[PDB]
């Protein structure tokens, strides 16, 4: 079946950590590291190829952003470099449509990111769009209906509530519903054609809180809470069900894996990583 | 230049 990838992610430096966890059977892998260690990167999949991007090597040697795109194969366990983005963009959100990925947002130093970049895997090229109505880091970020989403996230000054919306053919931004909580560092997924906000940080406290965006009503909706308050988490979709891997809280690097199934609205801790840690990038195939 | 002490970033943890 299908796997729970995690790669990359925080605890005392930046990691080179990928492992693989099956749902089925509550098992994790230990995969081929990462060439360089990364935190605050995101991962996606494309054609059942893995990828890695952005993020920032935060090392006890010094801090070096990442501008970085690497391709992991799971049927070869190998991990191959791809072209780098314009720009370093550490704590990036990504989206994937019509097989090209965008890269959202992120910070290069003290620069909090507007733009946005495309990738396109049969040429292997990036090109700059246009950028967002906001400079977001720590920017959730999810496709619907081939429309993609930039979610919550800080600007340099302040934690957002707002989210905006890309609609390619246009090659235009625009505003759209904003949430009810204030969320920076959440993760932000779809799953049943609605956007979900999960956790994040309020500029005060971590949020265990998750609400959904509905495009046909226009409007965010409370759903179940998680049971551990977080942010800088992962989050992906496997079979059906939204699985948010690990993060930060004010006083430990969680290990937790919960489960939200939104056939009965409920949450579980269904894992532990092998490691407490925040900033790691996740994706499934 | 000054190798000034590291900030807690109270987001993500990491210490910058």
């Amino acid at each position: 079946g299908r796997l729970i990838y995690t790669a990359g992610g925080y605890f005392r430096q930046s990691l080179s950590y990928l492992e693989a966890y099956n749902p089925s059977d509550g098992t994790w892998l230990r995969l081929a590291d990462l060439q360089v260690p990364r935190s605050g990167l995101a991962g996606c999949v494309v054609g059942g190829l893995l990828y890695a991007v952005g993020g920032r090597n935060n090392s006890p040697d010094g801090n070096t952003d990442s501008s970085a795109l690497d391709c992991y194969n799971p049927m070869t366990n190998q991990w191959s470099p791809c072209a780098p983005m314009s720009v370093p963009r550490n704590r990036i959100g990504v989206g994937v449509i019509d097989g090209h990925i965008y890269a959202v947002g992120g910070s290069h130093g003290c620069i909090h990111h507007n733009s946005v970049e495309r990738y396109e895997p049969e040429r292997d090229e990036w090109h700059l769009v246009a950028p967002m109505l906001t400079r977001r880091i720590g920017v959730g970020v999810a496709v619907l209906n081939r429309l993609l989403y930039a979610v919550g996230g800080f600007d340099g000054t302040n934690r957002l509530n707002s989210a905006e919306c890309y609609y390619p053919e246009r090659n235009e931004w625009r505003m759209i519903t904003a949430m009810n909580t204030i969320r920076s560092g959440a993760g932000v997924c779809v799953l049943h054609n609605c956007i979900y906000a999960a956790g994040g940080y309020d500029g005060q406290d971590q949020l265990n809180s998750v609400e959904r965006y509905d495009v046909e009503t226009e409007t965010w909706t409370f759903v179940a809470p998680m049971k551990h308050r977080r942010s800088a988490l992962g989050i992906t979709v496997h079979q059906g069900r939204i699985y948010v891997l690990g993060g930060y809280d004010g006083h430990t690097f969680l290990d937790s894996v919960e489960c939200y199934d939104p056939d009965t609205d409920t949450w579980s801790e269904v894992t532990r990583m092998t490691s407490g840690r925040s900033g790691v990038g996740v994706a499934v195939t | 230049a000054f190798f000034a002490q590291l900030q807690l970033d109270e987001e993500t943890g990491e210490f910058l």
